[PDB]
């Protein structure tokens, strides 16, 4: 199911909540299509493996 | 020829004669153009490191 | 019986699956695409009485 929103809330909001206390993260962004599927980025300092 | 019990004169109906039969792709989202004709195609991305 | 009630509930309170107008694999000549969705969920007290 899409909705446009519960994607939003309490699937990519609590991910990305979570992946905001990641070590070592730059940055992270959120895609999502309500059609389908949905993807969250986190993108991590340089020089880190 | 799977048969289908009818609900309106009680006979008995082939698949056939509601819906066409057929052998396609799983899904149709993509398609390629390698030179400006059809082909397929697969896209390869390194390992890291 | 609960059962009743909840299979009821069930029943009348429930999502439509969205989809596509124009989806792949589409008649030759076709232009316009458009999403398409139905609301079948209940939002009021009186709804659900």
């Amino acid at each position: 199911g899409a909705t446009a929103k519960t994607i939003n809330d309490s699937v990519v909001t609590l991910i990305e909540r979570e992946l905001s206390g990641v070590k070592n993260l730059l940055y992270y962004s959120a895609t999502t299509d309500t059609s389908g599927t949905a993807e969250i980025t986190a993108t991590f300092k340089p020089g880190t493996d | 020829n799977i048969s289908l019990k009818s609900k309106t004169n009680g006979s008995v109906i082939k698949l056939s004669d509601v819906a066409n039969v057929e052998i396609g792709s799983q899904a149709y989202n993509f398609a390629i153009l390698e030179n400006g004709k059809p082909a397929t195609a697969a896209a390869i991305q390194l390992s890291p490191g | 019986s609960i059962s009743d009630v909840n299979n009821a509930i069930r029943e009348n309170n429930v999502e439509i699956a969205p989809g596509r107008l124009g989806d792949l694999p589409a008649e030759k000549g076709q232009l316009i695409t458009i999403p398409l969705s139905a609301q079948g969920q209940l939002s009021s007290l009186e709804q659900f009485k």
